[PDB]
RNA sequence: GUGGAGCCGCCGCAGGUGCAGAUCUUGGUGGUAGUAGCAAAUAUUCAAACGAGAACUUUGAAGGCCGAAGUGGAGAAGGG
RNA sequence: AAGGCUAAAUACCGGCACGAGACCGAUAGUCAACAAGUACCGUAAGGGAAAGUUGAAAAGAACUUUGAAGAGAGAGUUCA
RNA sequence: CGCGACCUCAGAUCAGACGUGGCGACCCGCUGAAUUUAAGCAUAUUAGUCAGCGGAGGAAAAGAAACUAACCAGGAUUCCCUCAGUAACGGCGAGUGAACAGGGAAGAGCCCAGCGCCGAAUCCCCGCCCCGCGGGGCGCGGGACAUGUGGCGUACGGAAG
RNA sequence: CGACUCUUAGCGGUGGAUCACUCGGCUCGUGCGUCGAUGAAGAACGCAGCUAGCUGCGAGAAUUAAUGUGAAUUGCAGGACACAUUGAUCAUCGACACUUCGAACGCACUUGCGGCCCCGGGUUCCUCCCGGGGCUACGCCUGUCUGAGCGUCGCUU
């Protein structure tokens, strides 16, 4: 898990908040090895990955990419889907299945605290002041 | 910018309003002590032809 | 002359040459502070200022 | 000896003018800029200060190519020549 | 400075140019109202600064 | 800070709340809009009928609502399959077909 | 003298610069004259003669350019000026071509469950 | 009344482009009616004046049948200067008094090639409305 | 009387609705007041010239000071 | 379930264009009606003003006179 | 010892492409306080908001059920009116607080891996041409990819022969 | 008598209040919803006959071509009026052009220093000789060429 970068382990707020070193980031490995994937290659799209070892202080997992701009990508309309360019980095807004388990979203009663949108879609849904015009 | 601009009138009072608008249209005295010089015209409710 | 300021030494000498048809013996740069190069085209003896002068209009 | 005595050895300075900003802000010893960040490749701006935004963003300049571009859009962005 | 470099010096020329009154002819112009250059830098009261 | 006889109170205002208000002066402006969404769909269209596919008759749940007859999704490939029309070719007849739902 | 440019087409390459080369003579003299006490009449010159002189230069850029457009006409790879450039988002999108196509699993829904048209009272 | 929902009515915005107009748009507004004679001539309202009409004042100080040609007309003022209207200085030189172009009556057009394909339209486009009265 | 282009009464409506104070905000002006003051490092004087005009400018003479770690002669930084 | 795409209804105090208002009327309204993110301030981050109005038209007071000039006294322009 | 293959890897100003930065009102992923309230204050509240950081687009995100339901049953998402200041949370204090039916806006659905089947039936690149405009190809011959599996018919509503 | 002081009023000054105006806001709404290696946003410098600012522009620099328009620009000069040439001006803007820094890109940022390739002239040139032109950043994809390996193995000697 993650510390908290915080100068010897002052946080300067209220108890609650001494949590140095038992703090988790709520987004998983996997999609932190997504991340650091498509980041070094930008003119690479990212589809999704998997796990392939282990060990106690690394974790290995084998990231797949796509080159949009290959004519084997740009033909085959099955696969221009991932050449639209609204798919520009997808694990930085956590869009792929290793990615998209760590929003929380879904169908069910267990998951509507993002039941319209996202996560904080819902909130902003649920906190705005709807006030009408003849009200 | 959210003040009250606007209100509700319950549609019966809006339909009372416009019985009573109509009907005083039609005496003479109202309708000239508010302006309308109505004194050559003939009777009160003004009914011309479906041909105007 | 007052020269554009990216001109050196060896673009002047050769421009004063092909533009006026005479001999260049040196060539003295300077940016006067108004911001433009200065430079003072020294006459090889063969040929005079004061008729070349003449030539060109002052 | 505080004060106006230590105005006098106010000799020699700290920051020049950037090369991406012209600021006087791009400190000699640090060798990054104060308002832009010059080496780091990204722009330093901070939502803390709207001002800040608003001297440097967008539309404070000349515009030299999104003067042309806002223009090309409002006919489709055409290539071949008019008709005489 | 007496030791200047070249981006230096053709700032202050820029700052030297700029340094001018307005000319006469343009107060006879048409619809202005500028009648005296109100950026003037005097060289012992305001200071560039670099 | 209370008084007399009144009621106990909780306005939820303790959030900061006016940067989340939501005023409907577009709410005219938008029902003329899409008012213009459907007549531009329907002239659109064809002589097919506006207002979309045929729905089927479906009874409401939970025992409040029961009693009563909802337009649905979809027939169904049940219900097509003894009306004798094909699962897919029902969608392009103009009849709406919802798969998920059982008889 | 006046220069037009609907003139100036009609020239060759080698006739442009002598005549482009001629109008660069006058104007370096009338900054002579301007730099002297200088003449009224000489002065106002000068501007007429340098928008002259962009005259030749676009003439010779445009009989260029397009000279040479119609070299690189039906060749593949052509130069990065001579693409057109219609904003950066635009030369990636797919193409005209690409977008139309439809897997040959899609083509055959296609052509057998068609949509039809129909109306609903008898 | 207007009805078109692109086109102003407020104060301040037709005012802001009436003094900030193009020079193109300001030949435009800068017109002035024909003479009775002459528009039962060419039976066309009035024109967009320009440098050599004759020309007649017929509101102001300087009024009352007195053609005389225009000499050079001001668009940045909004102004024409008429040949024969002036004003002497207080220094002695005579100086043109600048009048605008609604208060003005021309009497007799310069023509060119323009001024007859000017004329022409305007003239074509109100037959088009004699022609809706059926 | 000035001024030079708009404005008011009545019936309803709507507020950014009426000041003497907040060591209130911004702007303006008084008394104090022709007053305090124009006093660190010894010092000026005579004639003349230019000039509408000279205790202060320039020049000539006299008297003096800095007195070679300078009130002298050159630079770095800074100023532009 | 642990793979994937997908339009519409929705959000928009940035942008390009527009329309309007029971709004504000140069100490107001944007900080900014004007050479305003301007002069200017701070080593820098940053701070950040003042400032609308001749007349219908410059017709912006020729000429005389006093004075070295500012400044007057006459004359004149303009409905003023 | 030489040579050939293949696997793992290098280099190059290789041929042809791509990514970077800005703007950031709205949108997506994380990170994240304290003032304040409780008449004190620590859990709580402020608030998963301010600031910080990264990604987009004309919209984004979501989305065709590992659902809601518990009865005569509904049937992707998003938005509205309700449900409702309600069930619930909480020094059970201050405070906080969703959803499902129902009414509407809009409505649209689909594809792969796998299991088998078809002699890889498939794609990229180059070269000259059918023949063309404003350039993209189905047609021709070579170099690669590819059996560690491209393409076709298929997807849970079943499917194939 | 005079002066001084005080209270009212006229007249003059100081001051810029009030009133009347308003090419500016502000609010709401509609329609579109577009940057950048093909060098953006921004910055610096420069450019006018007389021009310091704002505005507009980029050594083709207060604009070029084209189309539309059809006799001006104007503070003063100056010049072509030609328009059954081609035509002033202004708008539009689709052709061309667009210095320097900047993601900034040969390397550095000190206008500091190169490296190949080609061109015009000088040693008719290799082995560092003037000017000009082209090229040279990092990441990374597909392919090509070159080749590392007591990696796996084949055929060999
Ligand atoms: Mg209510
Ligand atoms: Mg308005
Ligand atoms: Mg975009
Ligand atoms: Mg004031
Ligand atoms: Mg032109
Ligand atoms: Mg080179
Ligand atoms: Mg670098
Ligand atoms: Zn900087």
């Amino acid at each position: 898990g993650r510390k908290r970068p915080v100068p010897k382990g002052a946080t300067y707020g209220k108890p609650v908040h001494h949590g140095v070193n038992q703090l988790k980031f709520a987004r998983s490995l996997q999609s932190v090895a997504e991340e650091r994937a498509g980041r070094h290659c930008g003119a690479l799209r990212v589809l999704n990955s998997y796990w392939v070892g282990e060990d106690s202080t690394y974790k290995f997992f084998e990231v797949i990419l796509i080159d949009p701009f290959h004519k084997a990508i740009r033909r085959n309309p099955d696969t221009q889907w991932i050449t639209k360019p609204v798919h520009k980095h997808r694990e930085m807004r956590g869009l792929t299945s290793a990615g998209r388990k760590s929003r929380g979203l879904g169908k069910g009663h267990k998951f509507h605290h993002t039941i319209g949108g996202s996560r904080r879609a819902a909130w902003r849904r649920r906190n705005t002041l709807q006030l009408h015009r003849y009200r | 910018t959210w003040r009250r601009w606007h209100r509700r009138v319950n549609t019966t009072q809006k339909r009372y309003a416009i019985c009573s608008a109509l009907a005083a249209s039609a005496l003479p005295a109202l309708v000239m002590s508010k302006g309308h010089r109505i004194e050559e015209v003939p009777e009160l409710p003004l009914v011309v032809e479906d041909k105007v | 002359f007052i020269v554009d300021v990216k001109a050196n030494k060896h673009q002047i000498k050769q421009a004063v040459k092909k533009l006026y048809d005479i001999d260049v013996a040196k060539v003295n740069t300077l940016i006067r502070p108004d911001g433009e190069k200065k430079a003072y085209v020294r006459l090889a003896p063969d040929y005079d200022a004061l008729d070349v002068a003449n030539k060109i209009g002052i | 000896t505080k004060g106006t005595s230590s105005f006098g050895k106010r000799r020699n300075k700290t920051h020049t003018l950037c090369r991406r900003c012209g600021s006087k802000a791009y400190h000699l010893q640090k060798s990054t800029c104060g308002k832009c960040g010059y080496p780091a490749k990204r722009k330093r701006k901070y939502n803390w200060s709207a001002k800040a935004k608003r001297r440097n963003t967008t539309g404070t300049g000349r515009m030299r190519h999104l003067k042309i571009v806002y223009r090309r859009f409002r006919h489709g962005f055409r290539e071949g020549t008019t008709p005489k | 400075s007496s030791h200047k470099t070249f981006r230096i010096k053709r700032f202050l020329a820029k700052k030297q140019k700029q340094n001018r009154p307005i000319p006469q002819w343009i107060r006879m112009k048409t619809g202005n109202k500028i009648r005296y250059n109100s950026k003037r830098r005097h060289w012992r009261r305001t200071k560039l600064g670099l | 800070a209370p008084s007399r006889n009144g009621m106990v109170l909780k306005p939820h205002f303790h959030k900061d709340w006016q940067r989340r208000v939501a005023t409907w002066f577009n709410q005219p402006a938008r029902k003329i809009r899409r008012r213009k969404a459907r007549q531009a769909k329907a002239r659109r269209i064809a002589p097919r009928p506006a207002s979309g596919p045929i729905r089927p008759i479906v009874r409401c749940p939970t025992v409040r609502y029961h009693t009563k007859v909802r337009a649905g999704r979809g027939f169904s490939l049940e219900e097509l399959r003894v009306a004798g029309i094909h699962k897919k070719v029902a969608r392009t007849i103009g009849i709406s077909v919802d798969p998920r739902r059982r008889n | 003298a006046k220069i037009k440019a609907r003139d100036l087409r009609g020239k060759k390459k080698e006739e442009l610069l002598k005549q482009l080369d001629d109008l660069k003579v006058e104007l370096s003299q009338l900054r002579v004259a301007k730099v002297t006490g200088g003449a009224a009449s000489k002065l106002s010159k000068i501007r007429v003669v340098r928008k002259s002189i962009a005259r030749v230069l676009t003439v010779i850029n445009q009989t260029q350019k397009e000279n040479l457009r119609k070299f690189y006409k039906g060749k593949k790879y052509k130069p990065l000026d001579l693409r057109p450039k219609k904003t950066r988002a635009m030369r990636r999108r797919l193409n005209k071509h690409e977008e139309n196509l439809k897997t040959k699993k899609q083509q055959r829904k296609e052509r057998l469950y068609p949509l039809r048209k129909y109306a609903v009272k008898a | 009344m207007k009805f078109n929902p692109f086109v102003t009515s407020d104060r301040s915005k037709n005012r802001k482009r009436h003094f900030n107009a193009p020079s193109h748009i300001r030949r435009k507004i800068m017109s002035s009616p024909l003479s009775k004679e002459l528009r039962q001539k060419y039976n066309v309202r009035s024109m967009p004046i320009r440098k050599d009409d004759e020309v007649q004042v017929v509101r102001g100080h300087y009024k009352g049948q007195q053609i005389g040609k225009v000499v050079q007309v001001y668009r940045k003022k909004y102004v024409i200067y008429i040949e024969r209207v002036q004003r002497e200085k207080a220094n002695g030189t005579t100086v043109h008094v600048g009048i605008h172009p609604s208060k003005v009556v021309i009497t007799r057009l310069k023509l060119d090639k323009d001024r007859k394909k000017i004329l022409e339209r305007k003239a074509k486009s109100r037959q088009v409305g004699k022609e809706k009265g059926k």
